[PDB]
């Protein structure tokens, strides 16, 4: 998961 | 180097060290180097899916003399020496070259930085  | 905003979907550590594993069927799926090389799947990952490193590599410039071709260690083993004691406020290059990593890392202690956040 990447958030930014 | 730490995949800063990033968090392994399966064991929920993030801004972890390593290589980064993304799958690329998978929406916005990673995994760390450690979840990777055991195989390790959640919800609708398999291993076989393709997956991209992101990583390393890259050549810096020295934010102090702007000397540019270093390495991650030869970066440091140069300012380590000839950029001791120096509290001019620079930007570390490391961090803005890296994908996710942050653009704007101000430091007034460029060869700290390194040690702590760049280890070899
Ligand atoms: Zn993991
Ligand atoms: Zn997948
Ligand atoms: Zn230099
Ligand atoms: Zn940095």
């Amino acid at each position: 998961r990447c958030k930014g | 180097s730490r995949h800063e905003g990033v968090s392994c979907d399966a064991c929920l550590k993030g801004n972890f060290r390593g290589r980064r594993y993304k799958c690329l069927i998978c929406y916005d799926y990673d995994l760390c180097a450690s979840c990777y090389e055991s195989g390790a799947t959640t919800t609708r990952h398999t291993t076989d899916h393709p997956m991209q490193c992101i990583g390393g590599g890259g050549s810096f410039t020295c934010p102090y003399c702007g000397k540019m071709g270093y390495t991650e260690t030869s970066l440091q083993e140069h300012v380590t020496s000839e950029h001791a004691e120096t509290s001019t406020e620079v930007i570390c290059p490391i961090c803005a070259a890296l994908p996710g990593g942050d653009p704007n890392h101000v430091t007034d202690d460029f060869a700290a930085h390194l040690t702590l956040e760049h280890r070899a």
